[PDB]
């Protein structure tokens, strides 16, 4: 009955569920290069510039056992998630308590209350209304019945004392939907992509309520088990990152954190088909339009949720951006059961907010002027991406340590919640190697026989000790020179530079920069790789030609070519 | 005349690439059989292009076709594969009439049902604008959309804008003369045939 | 009209008695000319830091004052171009009269701008530095941080972005927190030499200023700026510097009576700065048009960037331009440490042809650097060793120029591309061959009407290697040989000058004409 | 050939 | 018919596989009985 | 000012050897010429004990001297700093390594 199985989905739903739609190979060797580049393009495959090679991608993508029950859920009639344990929404009421400000300060207001219904609950909001324009200050304090001390959430221009002000005893609430995908706000729900402000259509949900019936269904979480696949050499072989942990992407400034997110980003909405949610802490205003534009050029913008915590906003905006975040990612999980991977960027300065927030209200700093409570901020903020039933919440969060002091309070704080640490170096993004991620330095806890196989280990272990002894080598041969090594230390340094050249990848992201069309590489292509240059196979092959490629063929084939070029020349 | 039919039609200069823009698959057949043992390298539009698209086994829509001689395209393919480059991205509307078009973001190849094929989409024409830029020889022939709706002729206009700032151009068809005339496309053709059956014969 | 009155007198903060909406940064009036504002306040009392002093009223406790229930806002007028004024637009000196008449007044704390209004930055602004423009590439809108200790040569780079803008339509505005008067006045004095005062500001707050004009100052400069901008301009501002600024800032905390965090700043330290640095950038047309380009200084101790204030700045700026001590001391100039300067915007803030021609000189100057560092302990070097220090020992001699040189965009390009081709490693130690090289071309970019046109070419259409090979060929590799024949005689003598100079046309007879007739150096056709 | 691909 | 029974028999080891490697619900555990 | 000049010489202290002293700080501010002297080279005998390589001087401009005075200095501070990296060398590895 396809008029029936039709009638259960909306015209949208049938626009997705023609990518998954199963071509036979007799029809696939019938495309061309412009219809197979743009199947993989939609399918998140990259770009490929030989016919058999992308039909092989299109098969194994296709022969995937999710591939597979996708493109067969897609011809029945529509089968709806049911929420249980759903996020619930703010109960309706009235405006309860009235006051007015009677202590001024910067970021610090001080507010007496007249007219109470109820008695004030910490954490509550108080709207002020001034030249048509809303301010919410966050409670803090509460000194006695009728006088509570407040910070601002956004901008403090306007208020002055006896300005009047109403709550309605509750946290910040936000609207959340489906539509927020697509849009721009900032933690509390203002419009930033366009000056007319279009309302996003949701529900309002509180980012600061939990909703847990008790402690110990906290407890009731499963504990990672699965690897998340990236498409990055680096990343898949060496470093892999669990699907329901955390990952840490810990660097200097222009190492080239933001580049590596995008393209996180991009990979899991077309190749693992999910949502994205983006919370930027301090995000600077000229990288979030930047960001907001490449995410509307490369297609990827309409299946992400962006908040902005601007850098030239209140300490109290700033701190709020991962917390709102976190709540829409556990509502696109526990509400529509769809998995979601949650970047956070930067982890540093959600830190230095905490601080600032702390410093401002009278607090005694802790070591290093930080806040008391830095690791229960922490904690409080990492403690709810997790792994459920419903399903899987991923985070990738980017952070900056200061002059590389890695025994920093904050960094300290960060390390006790990574599960996967990858570190950036700027000598090796100086030296023109990208991604330039660390391979010694960094490590993954999922690098385990838990869950990966024998092979891999074997593999992975046998790379860091190659580029370990090449590393050693190195100062060897730049001091004595090259002869001095022996004849096995030759070949190890050989077969070292090789492997360190043939890990830089091209990314779909970068093509502003260097013009190189990006790759997507499987797994098993580059396991099958490192093999192939471990053994020394292709060791009568120039290291330049190991640079910036996607698979272990094609250097043999531009090498081939070249060779043939030569041998026609003379 | 003789200088583009007859003399140009023995010893192109290599690359050598051709547009055919026509509604019918069943128009051009003999054309094809001199254009392929003639010219590698072949661009296709029109509602052909999508007789060519169901031969192929992708979907169509509601799209008007030649079911006629889908098994000669599947043959024509079959022999050789590596000639011809159809377009990827198809605006689309719901009916015949030219109102604001809609896209298929998603698997563009795909053309989703209640909606038939008239003009190629931008990634088309950037595709289209790439192949053509390494190219020698130009041989237009028909539009490769429909220029005779206001909402579907961009594709017509942003080709021949690409086939004019870049080897020689000339025009095959009196579709393709029709569309010059009525755009200012004459700044690299050298010349128009509008032959018709007199053009199909000497392309035959 | 006066509601207050004055209570007390301690620290030079003013407090104050009555009954008022008072509101944060609010003015506070005490006469026609003096005026502070608002630190804390109360439901019946606040405290007052005074802006400006006048000798004739003299506060004491019980004199009256008036609440105006405004933040600051700044009046704009007709000659604040080619003058040096306070906070509060008085004309300390100027070069023109005042029409008495503003043209606007803007709020000095205004909020930046949300992500909507913002444009790409695309454009190159040109600093005038060799190795700022080609390796530290700087664009329109984009806020880059100068970094370093104390006499490194800070100030002078600043300076030179400013002065490399004479024949630009950039718009200039100097900030001076806390600086010796001589100093301003000198830098006024080198304005006015260059031809660049009739476009430029200073806003100046000097070291015994009262400290809420040291904190007002960079304020009043970016409400200027962004008057500039919101017409449609281009502007460059220059904050010298904000270490002065926020010493200031934390000086009126702990006076005010805030309680000290990490350093003793106060606890909205970052926010004063990130929400006065956010407000700079490339805007869309609908929002102004214009772009506004900052270069904050900010000093360190000793090379400790692990301060709070550098942290700070370095969390909010888009890039760093490091000044090394230890560069000074080596005889580098300007001092800057390309291995620590970053640029996040890169090639994207580059013309097409000088994104062409320094695509790979980060890398060769990583890989001459580590060389040079281990050439005091190795004794065996490779071939391609000896190429490496040639070519980095030719970039560094590259990018060395004198105080307030000025040097062309073209110039750095083409200067590059001569480097990355070879051309620039028969010289070693002399470095007037590289001076008359820089003469050559830059008298054939700037006079030659077909070098005008090369220039234009060059300028706004991105050339391809053949292009560019065929200029090279065809016109400046001629010129460079004869010139460099006529005025390095000995060159000649040169094995590898003689081997990259032998394919070469040799137009000497028409160039020495030239000469003759007197012709200055680097005209090569006059088909007027 | 058809086949070999 | 879209999913071959070889490929099911081969998906359902796998899930098999991971549901005995990593155990979401403690009652699956086996437990020694005092006696 | 036009009706004389007033020429400053000042002498700064140290508390504890500590030149990222906060009165320190301040006073860098406001010398042209800034001659700093060491512990160390004073009781090596050096007298005066002035360190060039921690001094600096803004007076080193071709607006107040001729070329030779600056092409010797840049070349004597040069000489001095590349000696006092040398010395480290020699200390540990012995001086035959050079
Ligand atoms: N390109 C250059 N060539 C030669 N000398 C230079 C150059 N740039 C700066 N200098 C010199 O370096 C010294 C420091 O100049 P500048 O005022 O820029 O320093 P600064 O880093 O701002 O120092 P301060 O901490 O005193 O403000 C001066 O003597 C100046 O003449
Ligand atoms: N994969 C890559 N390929 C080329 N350039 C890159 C890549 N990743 C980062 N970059 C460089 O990094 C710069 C931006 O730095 P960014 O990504 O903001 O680093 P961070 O966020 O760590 O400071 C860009 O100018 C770009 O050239
Ligand atoms: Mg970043
Ligand atoms: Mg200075």
């Amino acid at each position: 009955d396809p008029e029936f199985v039709a009638s259960t989905y909306t015209e949208e739903e049938i626009i997705h569920n023609l990518l998954f739609k199963l071509y036979s190979v007799e029809q696939l060797a019938l495309f061309t290069i412009d219809q197979l580049n743009a199947l993989l393009f939609a399918r998140g495959l990259g770009l490929e510039k030989n016919k058999v090679r992308a039909i092989k991608s299109l098969l194994t993508l296709q022969t995937s056992y999710e591939f597979m029950e996708k493109s067969q859920a897609a011809l029945l009639p529509k089968v709806s998630f049911n929420p249980t344990n759903p996020l619930k929404p703010i109960e309706e009421k009235e405006f309860t308590i009235f006051g007015e400000i009677v202590e001024i300060r910067s970021q610090v207001y001080k507010i007496r209350i007249d007219k109470a219904e109820e008695e004030v609950l910490p954490k509550v909001i108080f709207y002020a209304d001034v030249n048509g324009k809303e301010i919410q200050l966050e409670v803090a304090d509460i000194f006695d019945k009728n006088l509570v001390s407040t910070f601002v959430l956004g901008n403090e221009t306007g208020l002055k004392i006896g300005t009047k002000v109403k709550s309605k005893n509750q946290s910040y609430a936000i609207k959340i939907s489906k539509r927020l995908l697509g849009r721009v706000i900032d933690p509390i729900g203002k419009i930033l992509d366009d000056s007319i402000a279009t309302p996003v259509h949701g529900n309002m949900y509180a980012p600061l309520e939990m909703q847990h019936d008790s402690e110990a269904t906290r407890y009731v979480v499963s504990p990672k088990n699965a690897i998340l696949e990236t498409g990055i050499k680096v990343i898949d072989v060496l470093l892999p990152i669990p699907k329901g942990g955390k990952t840490g992407l810990l660097g200097g400034a222009g190492v080239g954190k933001t580049v590596i997110v995008q393209e996180l980003i991009n990979a899991f909405i077309k190749f693992h088909d999910g949502v994205s949610v983006f919370a930027g802490i301090g995000e600077r205003i000229r990288e979030g339009h930047e960001l907001w534009k490449e995410a509307e050029a490369l297609g990827f913008l309409n299946k992400t949720a962006f908040i902005f915590g601007q850098m030239n906003e209140s300490p109290g905006l700033r701190f709020r951006s991962g917390i709102s975040g976190v709540k829409v990612a556990e509502y696109f999980r526990n509400n529509l059961g769809k998995s979601v991977l949650l970047f956070m960027d930067n982890i540093f300065r959600y830190v230095q907010a905490g601080s600032e927030i702390s410093s401002l209200l009278e607090k005694t700093p802790s070591a290093v002027g930080y806040q008391p409570t830095l690791f229960s901020e922490m904690g409080q903020l990492q403690e709810r991406i997790n792994s459920t039933k419903d399903g899987d919440i991923t985070s990738i969060q980017a952070m900056y340590i200061p002059a590389d002091d890695f025994t920093d309070p904050a960094a300290v704080a960060a390390f006790a919640h990574f599960d996967s640490t990858i570190i950036l170096s700027r000598q090796l993004a100086a030296e023109g190697v990208y991604p330039a991620i660390d391979p010694l330095e960094s490590n993954s806890k999922m690098l385990s026989i838990k869950y990966t196989s024998r092979e891999h280990l074997d593999i992975a272990k046998k790379t860091v000790q190659t580029l370990e002894k090449t590393k050693t080598l190195e100062d060897i041969i730049n001091i004595l020179g090259f002869d001095a090594l022996s004849e096995d230390d030759k070949k190890v340094v050989e077969v070292g530079r090789r492997l360190k050249w043939f890990l830089t990848q091209p990314f779909v992201v970068a093509e502003k920069f260097s013009g190189v069309p990006g790759k997507f590489v499987r797994l098993k292509d580059s396991l099958k790789g490192i093999k192939t240059i471990l053994d020394g196979d292709l060791n009568h092959i120039p290291v330049s030609y190991f640079s910036f490629v996607g698979v272990v063929e094609e250097i043999i084939e531009k090498f081939n070519l070249d060779a043939k070029k030569e041998a026609l020349k003379n | 005349e003789i200088k583009n039919l007859d003399k140009a039609l023995s010893r192109p200069e290599r690359p050598i690439v051709a547009i055919l823009g026509g509604a019918k698959v069943s128009d051009k057949i003999g054309v094809l059989n001199n254009l392929l043992k003639y010219v590698d390298k072949i661009i296709i539009g029109g509602a052909m292009a999508y007789t060519f698209l169901a031969a192929q086994g992708i979907g169509i829509g509601k799209s008007l076709v030649e079911e006629d001689k889908i098994d000669l395209a599947r043959e024509y393919l079959k022999n050789n594969l590596d000639k011809f480059v159809l377009p990827i991205d198809y605006a689309l509307a719901k009916d015949f009439e030219d109102v604001k078009p809609f896209y298929n973001l998603e698997n563009t190849l795909e053309i989703p049902n209640g909606y038939m094929g008239l003009d190629i989409g931008p990634k088309s024409i950037e595709v289209f604008k790439k192949y053509i830029k390494d190219a020698k020889t130009i041989l237009w022939n028909g539009p490769l959309g429909v220029t005779e709706f206001k909402y579907f002729k961009e594709g017509t206009k942003a080709i021949a804008k690409a086939i004019t700032e870049l080897v020689y151009t000339v025009v095959g068809g009196g579709d393709s003369v029709a569309i010059i005339e009525e755009l200012g496309l004459d700044r690299r053709f050298s010349h128009v045939s509008t032959g018709g059956g007199a053009t199909l014969e000497f392309l035959e | 009209m006066k509601n207050l009155k004055i209570t007390a007198i301690k620290d030079n903060l003013i407090f104050v008695e009555g009954e008022h909406q008072f509101s944060f940064l609010e003015i506070i009036k005490f006469s026609d000319k003096v005026e502070g504002v608002v630190l804390k306040a109360n439901d019946r009392s606040a405290i007052v830091a005074i802006l400006n002093e006048d000798k004739d009223l003299n506060l004491t406790v019980g004199s009256l004052a008036e609440a105006t229930g405004e933040l600051y806002k700044i009046p704009i007028y007709d000659n604040y171009l080619g003058s040096i004024i306070n906070v509060l637009g008085e004309s300390l000196v100027k070069q023109y009269e005042r029409t008495n008449v503003a043209l606007d007044k803007k709020y000095v704390f205004t909020e930046a701008q949300p992500i909507f209004t913002r444009s790409a930055v695309n454009e190159p602004l040109v600093t005038g530095i060799t190795v700022v423009d080609g390796v530290l590439p700087v664009g329109r809108g984009q806020k880059e941080l100068i970094i370093g200790d104390r006499g490194t040569g800070k100030t002078a780079i600043a300076l030179n972005a400013m002065l490399a803008q004479e024949n630009t339509d950039v718009i200039n505005i100097f900030i001076a927190i806390g600086k010796k008067r001589d100093e301003i006045v000198e830098i006024y004095g080198t304005f006015k030499k260059h031809n660049i005062l009739h476009k430029s500001i200073i806003v100046s707050a000097a070291s015994d200023d009262a400290v809420a004009a040291r904190y007002l100052a960079p304020y009043a400069g970016m409400a200027i700026a962004e008057f500039f901008q919101q017409i449609g301009k281009d502007v460059l501002v220059v904050m010298d510097d904000l270490t002065n600024h926020a010493d200031a800032y934390r000086e009126l905390s702990l006076l005010a009576g805030i309680a000290p965090a990490r350093e003793a700043y106060p606890g909205d330290i970052f926010y004063v700065h990130s929400s006065l640095l956010e407000r700079g950038g490339k805007y869309g047309p609908e929002f102004g048009g214009g772009s506004i380009t900052i270069l904050p200084i900010a000093q360190t101790l000793a090379g400790d960037i692990s301060g709070y204030i550098p942290t700070n700045l370095i969390s909010i700026t888009d890039g760093q331009i490091y000044t090394s001590a230890k560069l000074f001391n080596e005889g580098t100039r300007p001092a800057i440490d390309v291995n620590l300067s970053v640029s996040r915007l890169g090639s994207a803030a580059q013309s097409k042809f000088m994104a062409f021609a320094s695509s790979g000189l980060k890398k060769i100057y990583t890989e001459y650097k580590y060389l040079k560092r281990l050439s005091s302990f190795s004794s065996k070097i490779s071939n391609r060793d000896l190429e490496t220090l040639q070519k980095g020992k030719a970039f560094e001699s590259l990018i060395d120029q004198a105080e307030y040189e000025v040097i062309d965009y073209e110039t750095s390009a083409i200067l590059f591309l001569l480097l990355k081709k070879g051309f620039l490693n028969f010289y070693t130690e002399k470095t007037e061959a590289l001076k008359v090289i820089i003469g050559v071309i830059k008298v054939f970019l700037a006079k030659d009407v077909l070098g005008r046109k090369m220039r234009a070419i060059l300028v706004e259409h991105g050339i391809d290697s053949i292009v560019w090979n065929l200029y090279l060929n065809h016109m400046i590799l001629p010129l460079l040989k004869y010139h460099l024949l006529s005025e390095l005689q000995y060159l000649a003598t040169n094995r590898e000058f003689i081997k990259k100079f032998k394919d070469i046309r040799n137009d000497g007879r028409i160039l020495l004409a030239y000469e003759r007739k007197g012709y200055e150096r680097g005209i090569a056709y006059d088909y007027k | 050939n058809y086949e070999e691909l | 018919k879209i999913i071959s029974e070889e490929k099911e028999i081969l998906h359902l080891i796998e899930q098999s596989k991971r549901d005995r490697d990593f155990i979401d619900n403690f009652s699956k555990i086996l437990e020694e009985k005092n006696l």
